[PDB]
């Protein structure tokens, strides 16, 4: 019976807080055992317990900076624009997780059945473990240095923006579909040769980086052979 | 302008120096949404890309036109992603400035079954003379007014779901300006004083009519296709230059004519300039002017807008001062 502790945290609303209106939303998903909860644009500083029946919750574009305990049959995650500085444990039925926008330097242990993982714009230093079944990764805008070993079914690997200096191993062809991988502007000076075994299903975008001449010549005379089927890739 | 400065950023941040497309105009900008048709331009400086008006809809075999929007179900979204705006863009209305966007994709088997598809038995004219596709497309997730003070305060106020960058794919059916430029010189120092001075008088006919820019363009192409001087034509000295003394069409000549044609596109107003000189046989100061300002406000421009501009100016006078 937590719904008085509901009716507590919207009297608890500071100016600006339209925590009434997240209470309703929150009451009327636990009366109708509804499945998605949104608590996005209300301005909320807190949240209270949420129910453990959803498996859902898009808390953004609001002022939160930690989250309450998630319910262990999650799937989904949004907390974007929010200042969070630490995301509570992750259920190994959370899927997708999404926290962008904020002030994360470190992350939680991701599950293995996640495929989407978007935690970009943040402070993070360094990658958890990283599940085979994310097909998206996109940890942009961050201060990463080494890039985890991608797994084996990566499709897009947004990684730009980010302190990365090496280039990251790959799953050496574990994977025949298409794939985009970004690593532009991030200072990389040299590469493997591993890159040369890779098929043109990979598109690599290692523009703005500051690649050794040497890798120029190379990759310059590898994009200018008709042999040549190897990655559509991308330098500057 | 500030909108191609959003879109730019937008490209660079995300895809820099890849297939990705920057919108130039925020009023073409729903025209170059996905499974939208957008065609190519000459233009030396690179390729451009003009909308067309006709989306994939309009050109496949609808099986019957009941229901044209399954199509659609072909179409995905990769999800969100943010775009971190530099610091001459301020959003009006925070220390740290971001935008949100939203990518929408063509499925990949879609693309593949495009080539085994039949068209309609019927077709626009438009596409009865059309001799690529949208792919992907950045759009706003939410309106979003910027504003710029860079200089070489503007203000822009992007609609929600205008798209911003673009990829294209081809439709099948069952450089360095200093050696351009130098390779264009040195393909008319090969050229008799007559026919050169036959060049002039036409490319100066040019100069601030887009009407006479445009005819020249389609008559020296014309003629380089079918490689046959016309029995009469308005422009005829200048197709006879480009033919060598034996009359072997030399197509370094047309090419190159065509280039010079392809760059006064790129100046509008500062053409009047050019018509001035030529009229007046100052060239050589403007070329010099031109000159000094690449190398004093840039490194080795020829290892901004302007940037571009200026090349074009010195591509310009470099061949006329040439021919004259």
């Amino acid at each position: 019976h937590y719904l008085r502790i509901l009716t507590e945290w919207e009297k608890n609303s500071s100016p600006g807080e339209e925590r009434g209106i997240a209470f309703n939303r929150l009451s009327q998903c636990f009366q109708n055992q509804e499945a998605v909860l949104n608590l996005s644009d209300l301005n909320l500083t807190s949240l209270p317990e949420l129910p453990k029946h959803i498996s859902a919750l898009i808390v953004e574009n609001n002022k939160l900076t930690s989250l309450p305990k998630l319910p262990a049959f999650l799937k989904e995650l949004n907390a974007d624009n929010n200042r969070l500085s630490v995301i509570p444990e992750l259920p190994e039925s959370l899927t997708t997780l999404s926290v962008r926008s904020n002030q994360l330097e470190n992350l939680p242990v991701l599950p293995n059945h996640l495929t989407s993982l978007f935690v970009e714009n943040n402070r993070l230093y360094n990658l958890p473990a990283l599940p085979e079944k994310l097909k998206f990764l996109h940890v942009y805008y961050n201060r990463l240095t080494t890039l985890p070993d991608l797994p084996d079914k990566l499709e897009i690997l947004c990684a730009q923006r980010n302190n990365l200096v090496t280039f990251p191993q790959f799953s050496d062809r574990n994977n025949i579909r298409q794939k985009e991988y970004y690593f532009h502007f991030n200072q990389i000076t040299t590469l493997p040769e591993s890159f040369s075994q890779l098929d043109s299903s990979y598109r690599i975008n290692i523009s703005g980086n500051p690649l050794s001449t040497r890798v120029l010549q190379s990759l310059q005379r590898l994009t200018s052979s008709p042999d040549y089927h190897g990655p559509q890739i991308y330098f500057s | 302008s500030v909108f191609e400065e959003i879109t730019r950023i937008v490209v660079k941040e995300m895809d820099a120096g890849g297939d990705m497309i920057a919108v130039r105009s925020l009023v073409d900008a729903d025209r170059f949404r996905c499974f939208h048709l957008v065609g190519e331009k000459r233009t030396f400086f690179g390729c451009r890309h003009y909308t067309t008006g006709l989306t994939l809809m309009d050109i496949l075999d609808t099986d019957g036109d009941k229901a044209e929007f399954q199509i659609l179900d072909n179409v995905d979204s990769t999800g969100e992603l943010i775009v971190r705006l530099p610091k001459e863009i301020t959003i009006s209305g925070f220390h740290h400035q971001k935008i949100k966007i939203s990518e929408n994709r063509i499925s990949q088997q879609y693309l593949a079954t495009l080539e085994n598809r039949k068209l309609k038995r019927e077709l626009p004219f438009s596409f009865r003379s059309i001799n690529y596709l949208v792919t992907e497309t950045l759009e706003t997730v939410k309106e979003e007014t910027l504003k710029s003070d860079r200089q070489y305060q503007r203000e822009v106020t992007i609609p929600p779901n205008r798209v911003l960058s673009y990829r294209v794919k081809q439709l099948v059916f069952p450089r360095n300006m200093k050696e351009k430029l130098e390779d264009m010189e040195s393909v008319l120092k090969d050229l008799t004083e007559e026919k050169r001075k036959d060049v002039l008088n036409s490319l100066a006919k040019c100069l601030g009519k887009e009407d006479i820019r445009q005819d020249l363009e389609q008559r020296v192409s014309e003629v380089l296709i079918s490689g046959e001087l016309h029995m009469e034509d308005p422009d005829k000295p200048l197709l006879s230059s480009l033919f060598n003394a034996a009359g072997v069409l030399v197509e370094a000549r047309a090419k190159a004519i065509l280039d010079f044609l392809d760059a006064l596109l790129e100046l509008s107003e500062e053409q009047q300039f050019v018509a001035e000189a030529l009229e007046k046989g100052t060239l050589p100061l403007l070329k010099d002017q031109v000159k000094s300002v690449m190398e004093q406000n840039w490194d080795e421009l020829a290892s901004d807008p302007e940037a571009r501009i200026l090349c074009a100016l010195y591509v310009v006078v470099s061949i006329l001062l040439e021919l004259a």
